RNA sequence: UUAAUAGGGACGGUCGGGGGCAUCAGUAUUCAAUUGUCAGAGGUGAAAUUCUUGGAUUUAUUGAAGACUAACUACUGCGAAAGCAUUUGCCAAGGACGUUUUCAUUAAUCAAGAACGAAACUAUGCCGACUAGGGAUCGGGUGGUGUUUUUUUAAUGACCCACUCGGCACCUUACGAGAGGAGUAUGGUCGCAAGGCUGAAACUUAAAGGAA
């Protein structure tokens, strides 16, 4: 039985925060009987399956694992994704327009005034969301980081966010209606040809006058 | 926008989250969210037409202890930011006097002590 | 031991245990999440992941296969690239079925350039 | 600084202060001129001229070792260009552009830059118009 | 007459995800062809709709079409702006830098005119003719030094430090005449509006309902 192992490469700034961390993230998996490796020199994070592993998929979740811890998520938070209904998402945002300024202005969409539209997607999903460049890292249960998707993606295509954060209070109180379950929610829901010669410059006085 | 409930739980969400599916309905909330919940709908109704001197008050701290609060909160302030700004998080846009209001801001209670920003630069 | 190749196809809404030869040309078993479910809420659960994969298991052992080589994947394309949860119920399924797992990888298809219109 | 563009630079050369050929320079004036008239009958222009005779020959400057410009020397021996060098590959760049414009069609960025070019010359065109260097009648194609 | 730390042109090694025409790649999507197996597969919060024992979905091999240029991608580069990210070749063009090369004021701002050219939804920064700076970064140049590098085949860089010109920005600085909101009341005007069970009125009138 050959080790399945993983290795995720860190940016150096990194560096200090992992260093203090990485007792407790050697707990954390060893709880599993994961092995791991933070490789300061070529700043690398490997984890790797030992003989006492007993469940084949939890080196998947170490794998996970360093990623998320790489792209600056907390440790706390990141630990989180050993569970078996966790899960993590990377959405790419920036294909969706050409425009730099309407890309940023998008974007800063999402967070919203002072966070709020974020931190508001965020406890109504059960999920942790943070917004990098062209991407969005989405960490959460399985159906949070569906509804996540659907936001992020409509968002980029001018349909501003604040919708969706009144769709998924509204589901949620419906949910809890067992009357209209079968019922479809909709009704309750918010809705001449190119020259290639220029033509000539108009003389100056001057000109006229020589 | 004139959503009452939205826009409510939109500016309530960080101290939801702290003092904490979510218990954001009026009837459910419990604890100190409910008291900061009511704190903060009180105020922003008053600054429409209370004079700004009088609505809001910083309590009375002495000299030392307010200077050492307001260092430290901006040295979390600018770890948090610089955090952020060296990797590819993007962070609410702030207004240049003011501090980002960070989520020790909200548990911590601090912006009643330090007060949103230092008042005598901004009349300088 | 004989080796087999195990295809396991984990999407948000179902979950597909699809097990092979090496060549991967010729089907040994395929099962999926809706054939041992009532309901078409719960095609995804792990519950579902976990009957199918006994069930392939229980299959494989018969025809000889005794190991299997895994290469999970997701929906891929312009969709999520993660794994929906069967995947991961379906893999330790298989290991308590006592099947020896071989080698594990994600073969997801990531595309270089997705068909997204700009406008 | 620049004209059209938004270019800053200030890249050029500094003149030494003082006036008179380098201590070091022991060639006859005479020498040099005979130089310059090989190079000008060669095809060279006058910038092209100073180059080799500055690398090669130890002449600093033309003015400061002969007492006269490059332009002078030649003209003084009948050789003097048609028209200003400067203006003359001004029209070789427009005659170059253009003539990549009828292959090219779809080149909307050549197209504009065909206008500077061309709005160069006329400036530039004015100018020795004025001087009577050009004869009034002389218009650009 | 000078040869402006005015301007124009020349020459040298360069730099660029600048432009045009060809050319090459890539995995993905759709479709098609074969092909293993068999009852569901996509989709929603549930459905509906759609495909499907003439084999759908899924597995393997192969071919075609259109679009696109992931990860590298940066508070970085280029372009007058809109914009520009696969390899290679051709065509012209452009910026800065270096110059003891050249013309000799040929310039600056410019109404007119000419060239190019579903969406918004929380933002914001005193301004200027204006001082001294700091860290980081891109392109060019000079010097120092010692590690990568290497040898009479040709080419000949990477890194560190100091200096300097020009950029994208960030953080500080000295200086300056830079000449209605929220409400309340209404013996007016114009509108909107109350009631009595329905049937049922010229009829104290049927069935059937409402209320209880
Ligand atoms: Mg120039
Ligand atoms: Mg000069
Ligand atoms: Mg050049
Ligand atoms: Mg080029
Ligand atoms: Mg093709
Ligand atoms: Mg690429
Ligand atoms: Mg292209
Ligand atoms: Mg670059
Ligand atoms: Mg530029
Ligand atoms: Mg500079």
């Amino acid at each position: 039985a050959e080790e399945s192992s993983f290795m995720t490469l860190f940016p150096k700034y990194r560096e200090s925060y992992l260093k203090t961390i990485w007792n407790d993230v050697t707990r954390a998996l060893d709880k599993h009987n994961i092995a791991c490796v933070l490789d300061l020199v070529e700043g690398s994070m490997t984890v790797k399956t030992t003989r006492k592993t007993y469940d084949p998929a939890i080196i998947l979740k170490a794998r996970d694992l360093i990623k998320l811890l790489a792209r600056s998520v907390p440790f706390p938070q990141a630990v989180k994704i050993l569970q078996d209904d966790m899960a993590c998402d990377v959405i790419k945002i920036g294909n969706f327009v050409t425009n730099k300024e309407r890309f940023v202005k998008r974007r800063q969409r999402l967070v919203g005034p002072n966070g709020n539209t974020l931190k508001a997607l965020e406890l109504l999903t059960k999920c942790y969301i943070l917004v990098q460049g062209n991407t969005v890292s989405a960490m959460g249960p399985f159906k949070g980081l569906k509804e996540v998707r659907r936001v992020v993606e409509d968002c980029m295509k001018n349909i501003h966010p604040i919708y969706h954060i009144k769709e998924l209070m509204i589901k949620r109180e419906l949910a809890k209606r067992p009357e209209l379950a079968n019922e479809d929610w909709s009704r309750f829901l918010p809705m001449k040809v190119y020259t290639p010669f220029p033509p000539a410059q108009l003389p100056r006085k001057v000109d006229l006058e020589i | 926008q004139n959503d009452l409930e939205l826009q409510q739980f939109l500016r309530e969400s960080h101290l939801l989250s702290a003092f904490n599916g979510i218990v954001y309905q009026d009837d459910q909330v419990i604890g100190k969210a409910r008291s900061r919940t009511l704190e903060m709908r009180l105020n922003r109704l008053s600054r429409v037409n209370g004079h700004q001197d009088k609505i809001n008050k910083l309590e009375k701290v002495p000299m030392h202890i307010r200077r050492g609060m307001i260092d430290k909160h901006v040295k979390r302030i600018k770890k948090y930011e610089q955090e952020a700004a060296e990797g590819g998080i993007v962070l609410s846009k702030v207004k240049k006097g003011q501090f980002r209001k960070i989520e020790s801001t909200y548990k911590k209670d601090i912006e009643r002590r330090i007060g949103g920003s230092i008042k005598a630069r901004d009349k300088e | 031991q004989v080796f087999g190749v195990a295809r396991i196809y984990a999407s948000f809404n179902d979950t597909f245990v699809h097990v092979t030869d090496l060549s991967g040309k010729e089907t040994i078993a395929r099962v999926t999440g809706g054939m041992k479910v009532k309901a078409d809420r719960d095609e995804s659960s792990p519950y579902a992941a976990m009957l199918a994969a006994q069930d392939v298991a229980a299959k494989c052992k018969e025809v000889g296969i005794t190991a299997v080589h895994v290469k999970i994947r997701a929906t891929g394309g312009t969709r999520t690239k993660t794994p929906g949860p069967g995947g991961q119920a379906a893999l330790r399924a298989l290991a308590r079925s006592g099947l020896r797992i071989g080698r594990i990888e994600d073969v997801t298809p990531v595309p270089s350039d997705s068909t997204r219109k700009k406008g | 600084g620049r004209m059209h563009s938004a270019g800053k630079g200030i890249s050029s050369s500094a003149i030494p202060y003082s006036r008179n050929a380098p201590a070091w320079f022991k060639l006859s004036s005479e020498s040099v001129i005979e130089q310059i008239v090989k190079y000008a009958r060669k095809g060279l222009t006058p910038s092209q001229i100073g180059v080799l005779l500055r690398d090669a020959h130890g002449v600093t400057q033309a003015r400061v070792i002969t007492g006269n410009k490059i332009m002078r020397i030649l003209k003084s021996n009948g050789l003097a260009p048609e028209i200003p060098e400067d203006l003359y590959y001004l029209i070789k760049k427009a005659v170059s552009v253009r003539k990549h414009l009828e292959r090219n069609r779809k080149d909307k960025d050549a197209k504009f830059r065909l206008i500077l070019i061309e709005s160069r010359i006329h400036r530039l065109a004015r100018y020795y118009r004025t001087v009577a260097v050009l004869p009034p009648n002389w218009k650009y194609e």
